[PDB]
């Protein structure tokens, strides 16, 4: 486990900047870890990649927020700071550190030694409320809502646009009143790696040509929440940008 | 076979003893795939070079990103620091006259320092490797006319004195 610790401002009013810290324990230098990011979430809406910055002192920036946010850290006191300025009330949303680190290595189809980079750990997050005073990239499309009984079965989809069928994406369950959590990685076939920590063995996914499915089965209470569908843009530890879909909200009858 | 041990035959390489460990040396250019096993590097990593090995410990990986890329990559429970691959727990470990490995003795991965031949763990400096203290060698060596021979602060099964490498059967053999 790693823990991530949001701190900072929970009221701006307009124009003003935002100063968000992120104190995060159990990683140092590259110890089962590559980078700490930032991603919002607008209540009720998609996920929106912010920042990162890399253990060494590598940044990315989201293409559209570029001009507004600066990330830095101090390793010494084991800090990462997000300042993100001209503040608006659409930017009113919770803010959530978190980690970018490394699947455990695992054998793929093909029997080929293999890893990938994935937001691993998430923070709990912090509410930030602003008082009243992109081409050619994927597209992930996400049904708005489902639901299911208890017991049941269920498939959630997600489609990727025209020309990225070999792309993987990863699946985040949000359960109510909570920040999201890493599920599975999929691609063209099977799970890729393993799934995440404290996600039961109720959860599979399967992909075929651009569809991306999350399957739930013997569905419980505890799986009212929503599931969010991420794609990374980028060769390696590299990260170009993160595009997120619109989120399927799974309300459990019963 | 899980742990170096005395009985070990290392593929391609040779047993060294520290004061509080045994592991293989390579021969010439190789590279330790596991810790038995020595076989040639690779430059760059493909992939045509994947699961091969690209320096100790550090086998090229494919990265499941997008788009895929490949790259060389310290095994589990390792990081590459100086280009090196060392156990995680040993990142910022300095034993001097010696090198940090992981305390076989204790459950929890820890880094503990073992030592050039002469010298042992000093609680009185940081457990580092300044106590003057014996380790005998634990080596077999049973090959022809050869003693365990301390070289560089290791110990290594070497010919006797008075005997060379022959240049044709890589035996030891009298100089002459
Ligand atoms: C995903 O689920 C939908 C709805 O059940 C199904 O029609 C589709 O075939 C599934 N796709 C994959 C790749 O499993």
């Amino acid at each position: 486990q790693i823990t991530l610790k949001e701190s900072g401002p929970t009221l701006v009013k307009p124009t003003q900047t935002l100063t968000l810290t992120c104190t995060f324990s159990g990683s140092s230098l590259s110890t089962s870890g590559v980078g700490v990011g930032w991603i919002r979430q607008p209540p009720g809406k998609a996920l929106e990649w912010l920042a990162l910055i890399y253990w060494n002192d590598d940044k990315r920036y989201s293409p559209s927020l570029k001009r507004r946010l600066t990330i830095t850290k101090d390793t010494s006191k084991n800090q990462v700071v997000l300042t993100m300025t001209n503040m608006d009330p659409v930017d009113t949303a919770t803010y959530y550190c978190v980690h970018r680190g490394s699947a455990p290595y695992y054998y793929d189809s093909s029997g080929y030694y293999s890893t990938f980079y994935y937001f691993d750990y998430w923070g709990q997050g912090t509410l930030v409320t602003v008082s009243s005073g992109g081409g050619s990239q994927p597209v992930l499309t996400q049904p708005p809502s489902a639901s299911a009984s208890l017991g049941a079965s269920l498939s959630l989809t997600c489609t990727l646009s025209s020309g990225y069928n070999n792309y993987k994406v990863d699946w985040y369950q949000q359960r109510p009143g909570k920040g999201p959590r890493f599920v599975m990685r999929v691609g063209t076939g099977g799970i890729v790696g393993s799934k995440g920590d404290g996600i039961p063995d109720r959860f599979s996914v399967l992909g075929s040509g651009l569809n991306r499915n999350l399957t739930i089965k013997n569905i419980q209470e505890d799986d009212e929440s929503d599931y969010h569908c991420g794609a990374d843009h980028g060769s390696g530890s590299n990260l170009d940008y993160v595009v997120f879909g619109g989120g399927t909200k799974l309300t459990v009858l019963g | 076979t899980g742990k170096v041990t005395v009985d070990t035959v290392c593929k391609r390489g040779f047993l060294i003893q520290m004061s509080g460990h045994l592991e293989c040396k390579c021969e010439n250019d190789l590279v330790l795939v596991n810790e038995e096993t020595c076989e040639e590097k690779v430059l760059k990593c493909d992939e045509k070079t994947v699961n091969k090995p690209c320096g100790d410990f550090s086998k090229c990986i494919k990265i499941d990103g997008n788009p895929v890329s490949y790259a060389c990559k310290c095994n589990l429970g390792y990081d590459m620091v100086n280009n090196v691959c060392i156990p995680n727990e040993c990142k910022q470990v300095t034993c001097g006259n010696g090198k940090c490995i992981l305390d076989t003795s204790n459950p929890v991965k820890t880094g503990v320092c073992s030592c050039n031949i002469g010298k042992v763990p000093n609680v009185q400096d940081q457990n580092k490797c300044s106590k003057d203290g014996e380790t005998k060698c634990s080596l077999k060596c049973l090959k022809e006319q050869e003693t365990c021979k301390a070289v560089d602060g290791i110990y290594k099964c070497d010919c006797k004195d008075g005997f060379i490498i022959d240049q044709e059967s890589s035996i030891c053999t009298g100089t002459k």
